[PDB]
């Protein structure tokens, strides 16, 4: 929720030393924390990969790096999600005038 | 595909004079690109821009 | 398959974290695919004797074992003995009963002016008052050498002058744990068991380890040398060379 | 894998031998006969096993 | 005419043996061919004639 | 031969590309206003800016994230990223190309928020389709405001000369920030513990989630903080009370005094250690491969002894490995050669098929210096097509002049034209159906065009040369090679 | 029971940075025993009085 | 434990429903919300997966 990207910093170095797995899997991974609040760990991994085999690898570790964290995350809460999956169409929604 | 398909019936005609003649790769232009969809499909491929 | 295997395991052990105590559910049950054996052995060590034992393991813990673990078909790369250096409180019950602490005070005194809290920033959006510029805070509330921990307060005495933790403790950075030491042929090294995947090619990645060992080795200070003496697929190449003879 | 193929130098070259050597005999058994010709009564006799 | 499905073949897939970013888009366009080369192919000496 | 030479020339003399890119409707602006900032003030130009972008006569729809900036992935408040869409071509009276050219000219130039208009690349795949993503780490753990200043001797002489134009960094430590400087001496002689009077402070100028409570069926959070205009101020911590173990109520201004710093806003941590990203491209004309070994060779320079040169996004997609371009190749030709042996029965026969091909490559890389163009992949894709032709209709060629000379019995003088007679309709007529079938593409107006101008001018030409230059030279091979071979019963 | 693994045993309490990775703080007390008898004279825990 | 039947099936199996929605060969699921505290949510998926 708050913390200087610091703090943050100190947050992500647990599933970054957790994100370390992969049988033929994993190249390299990038991690963006921000004084916005939020941390974006972006994990790729090999090309070829089946990218379900990639999801619940890449999240099953992270469900025993958890006990490291904060209350204030472990209370909000981390997400995974496969990003690999072609972007079909975008759709906005407004309310004109009124 | 229509088109090479047409100036195979107007080139048919050109050279062998038959309109016989320009009707079978009437069949075999379809049924051949036919095929191959199969084949793409069988093997893995899918339509996309490439 | 070892994946169709290991997920088939997941879906055994989330399926039975219900009969569970709940003192093992908080640090999380860990399931994983690597192989029962070890695949190979790495050893590094001073050549010289100015790193020491319990130094290399630092460079180790900070350079090296991080990158061992990143090399495809690699499974587990610890180093024995966890003597990577924590920051060690070394109580003294004399002085704690001559000034009248008990060992709880120490530790709230600790958890509590060495942790980091959140703070938020300044002027963002549900205000009136136009604001011009919006901040970040930066916190700063982790204690980084051993001196500042010495100055953690357990009592403000009433004559302006404060019980410090130094007064009652030692504090050195000096190792998470020495249950463990290591040799190689007698001269103090740190070992680095290297495990294989559950089904991954031994000659590859065992090839691939040595390799990388060799990229880190250009960045070693000093006298910093390191020998791999066991290689369970260094038997199977001699072994090929041989077939290749016949 | 390795073991079976020096296991198979002993055993490819059978098949191989088993022809060459019937050409010889034929050789030696009919001066009028060409070699070209000779391969096809070799291949006459020794195909079979 | 099998000469040629035997040949544009041998030019189709060598080209799909590249693991290249670049490669693998030239994937699409060769083995896209080379199932064209051997479908019309077989189609040229069987439903033609 | 001279011909040979004249192709060896014509692809050293031609731009050594990837893929071309293409018009369409799609635009992407990066509106970045001065550092910190507002959120307000950004609204305030994001609206301004949306509204002159739809005043140009091939502009159909935009829309805009506000408060989001791309070029770090974070949601900084002082930035925002715009997705503008164009009309259809059938309606628009120019191209994408000058239009950019027009915007990022009339904005990037003047106001005080920085707006480069930029568009979306055609294949996902490639970053900037021609230049480099890479990060530079520090296993020793330094201090961002010393790393900022070792970045720095990368990126300015990156873009002094060498190889490069445009090297940025994304690396940003001069971000205005309030550090909190606390005094623990006042903390706990005022009676105080430290999870108290930051619990506190989350409450009002932070905010706090303390649990939630139902409401048309989903469950969403309360949150507890303090009214805007008591948290804007410089000081507003001048006002937040902690109630203190004996009772009183405390000012966090005695011991927490806030005092202005610098600090990077967004850190990012690439492969276990601190690291800044690497982006840019090349010069006009250098290729991009020797690019990326341009950086690798200046990093190798202006480093320390710990900070690890690494790589990502597409150029360590390149840098991965080499060596298998040829061996696949080679092997294809190899496969060609054995196969025609074994129907031509010869084996210096084959070798006339192999000369017919040099014609295909000869007339499509023409074609495409003529016009201007450069060899992307596309083109080249169809360079493939003309080759699996100009060595088809040869193969035919020499298989009615082996036909003609050995089963008919003429010689090998009167077989070498009687087989090129044979074959010369069948190759005009099929040309004629293919130049003409594939000849909508030189022409194409549409979406997609960058593929089918380059792949019509590639295999228009080629298909010319592979049919009308190339059937003079066949039946000549045929005559030497069978001469020879006739030759070798001596 | 955090007297006696703070004491006796090494104690966990929250973590610290240096360097660059996260390392932890561990308590226990200096006061070393050969025998343990007497380590129970000396280590004291206030109640709630 | 301690909820109603009909709010455990509105804060408890709604954000688990409307997140399982959308997955992969699912056919359909229903979730059964007792005030006993049980939530049993079965998910049912296409034949043969």
């Amino acid at each position: 929720t708050g913390a200087d990207a610091q703090t943050i910093a100190s947050t992500v170095a647990s599933p970054i030393e957790d994100a370390i797995n992969g049988a033929d899997n994993m190249i390299y991974m990038d991690s963006t924390s921000s004084s916005s609040g939020t941390m974006s760990l972006t994990v790729y991994f090999d090309i070829g990969t089946d990218p379900d085999q990639a999801t619940i690898d890449v999240n099953n570790r992270i469900s025993a790096a958890t006990a490291k964290m904060p209350d204030a995350v472990k209370k909000l809460g981390v997400t995974v999600r496969k990003t690999s999956s072609t972007t079909l169409a975008a759709i906005s929604m407004y309310s004109s005038d009124g | 595909f229509v088109e090479a398909l047409i100036l195979v019936i107007i080139v048919m005609y050109m050279f062998l004079k038959n309109f016989r003649a320009t009707l079978i790769p009437m069949i075999a232009v379809p049924v051949s690109l036919l095929g191959t969809f199969a084949g793409l499909y069988v093997l893995g491929f899918s339509i996309n821009l490439l | 398959d070892p994946d169709q295997a290991t997920i088939d395991v997941n879906n055994r052990i989330s399926a039975a974290t219900a009969k569970m105590p709940d003192a093992v559910k908080k640090l999380g049950v860990t399931v994983r695919k690597t192989s029962s054996t070890t695949l190979a052995a790495i050893s590094m060590y001073s050549s010289d004797g100015s790193m020491s034992a319990v130094d290399v393991y630092n460079y180790i813990t900070l350079n090296v074992l991080d990158e061992l673990k990143r090399v495809p078909g690699v499974g587990d790369a610890n180093a024995i003995g966890n003597r990577n250096y924590s920051l060690r409180i070394w109580l003294k019950p004399d002085l704690l009963n001559k000034f009248g602490i008990t060992a709880t005070d120490v530790i709230s005194a600790v958890n509590d002016q060495n942790a980091q809290y959140a703070t938020g920033k300044i002027g963002e959006e549900p205000v009136t008052q136009k604001s011009p510029y919006v901040y970040s805070i930066t916190m700063q509330g982790r204690l980084q050498n051993p001196s500042e921990f010495e100055n953690i307060i357990l009592r403000t005495n009433n004559d302006g002058s404060f019980l410090r933790l130094k007064d009652v403790a030692d504090v050195e950075i000096g190792s998470q744990q020495y249950s463990s030491q290591g040799r190689l042929n007698g001269n103090d090294a740190v070992p680095i068991m290297i495990n294989l995947q559950s089904g991954a090619n031994a000659l590859h990645t065992a090839e691939l380890v040595q390799a990388k060992m060799q990229e880190l080795s250009k960045n070693f200070p000093k006298g910093l040398t390191y020998k791999i003496p066991y290689d369970t697929t260094k038997f199977v190449i001699e072994s090929i060379k041989e077939v290749v003879k016949t | 894998t390795l073991f079976a193929l020096i296991l198979a130098i002993g055993i490819v070259v059978d098949d191989a031998i088993i022809v060459v050597e019937n050409i010889d005999r034929i050789l030696h058994e009919n001066e009028q006969i060409s070699v070209k010709d000779a391969a096809i009564q070799a291949m006459q006799e020794v195909s079979s096993p | 005419v099998i000469s040629i499905v035997l040949v544009l073949c041998a030019v189709f897939v060598p080209v799909s043996f590249i693991s290249g970013f670049v490669g693998e888009i030239q994937r699409q366009f060769a083995l896209t061919l080379a199932i064209s080369v051997t479908i019309s192919g077989f189609v040229a000496l069987t439903l033609t004639p | 031969c001279i011909m040979l030479g004249a192709i060896f020339y014509l692809y050293k003399a031609v731009p050594n590309s990837l893929v071309p890119e293409e018009d369409q409707g799609l635009m992407i602006s990066i509106i970045n206003l001065p550092s910190a900032s507002a959120l307000h003030r950004t609204i305030s130009e994001v609206d301004h800016i949306s509204q002159e972008v739809l005043k140009t006569n091939g502009v159909k729809d935009a829309m805009a994230m506000i408060g989001f900036d791309l070029f770090t992935s974070s949601l900084k408040e002082n930035a925002a990223a715009m997705f503008i869409g164009l009309q259809d071509w059938k309606d628009r009276n120019v191209s994408a190309d000058q239009i950019i050219a027009e915007l990022n000219k009339k904005f990037a130039f003047d106001r005080n928020a920085s707006s480069v208009f930029i568009g979306l690349p055609p294949i996902p795949g490639l970053s900037i389709t021609g230049g480099f993503e890479m990060y530079v780490q520090n296993k020793s753990g330094k201090s961002y405001d010393e790393i900022q200043k070792d970045v720095n001797k990368l990126v300015a002489a990156a873009n002094q000369r060498k190889e490069l134009s445009r090297v940025r960094t994304t690396l940003d430590t001069t971000f205005p920030q309030y550090k909190l400087i606390i005094d623990r001496d006042k903390l706990k002689h005022y009676n105080l513990n430290m999870q108290d009077v930051f619990n506190t402070m989350n409450a009002t100028i932070g905010t706090y989630y303390v649990n939630d409570f139902s409401m048309l069926g989903k469950n969403f959070q309360v949150n507890i903080r303090a009214k805007g205009d008591f948290r804007n101020t410089q000081d507003a911590l001048k006002n937040i009370f902690v109630r203190s173990n004996d009772g009183k109520m405390i000012p966090l201004d005695s011991f927490l005094t806030l005092q202005r710093s610098s600090g990077p806003d967004d850190v990012k941590r690439f492969n276990l250690f601190p690291a800044a990203q690497v982006q840019g491209q090349p010069a006009p004309g250098y290729t991009s491969g020797q690019a990326i070994e341009a950086i690798a060779q200046v990093a190798k320079e202006t480093l320390g002894d710990d900070y690890s040169i690494a790589w990502s996004g597409s150029a360590y997609q390149e840098v991965s490995s080499k060596g298998t371009a040829s061996y696949a190749f080679a092997l294809g030709m190899i496969f060609v050669f054995l196969i025609l042996a074994a129907q031509y029965e010869r084996w210096l026969i084959p070798l006339a098929v192999v000369t017919a091909v040099p014609f295909a490559v000869f007339g499509s890389f023409l074609l495409v210096y003529l016009r201007g163009f450069s060899n992307d992949i596309y083109f080249q894709t169809g360079l493939l097509l003309l080759i699996g032709l100009s060595a088809k209709n040869a193969i035919l060629i020499v298989e009615f002049a082996m036909e003609e000379r050995f089963k008919k019995g003429k010689g090998v003088f009167e077989a070498a034209v009687a087989a090129a007679k044979l074959r010369f309709r069948p190759i005009i007529m099929t040309s004629l159906a293919f130049t003409f079938g594939v000849l909508p593409m030189i022409f194409a107006t549409g979406a997609g065009s960058a593929s089918r101008h380059s792949l019509g001018t590639g295999l228009i030409g080629g298909m010319i040369a592979a049919s009308t230059l190339a059937i003079f030279f066949v039946p000549l091979f045929f005559y030497l090679l069978e001469n020879f071979n006739e030759w070798l019963d001596k």
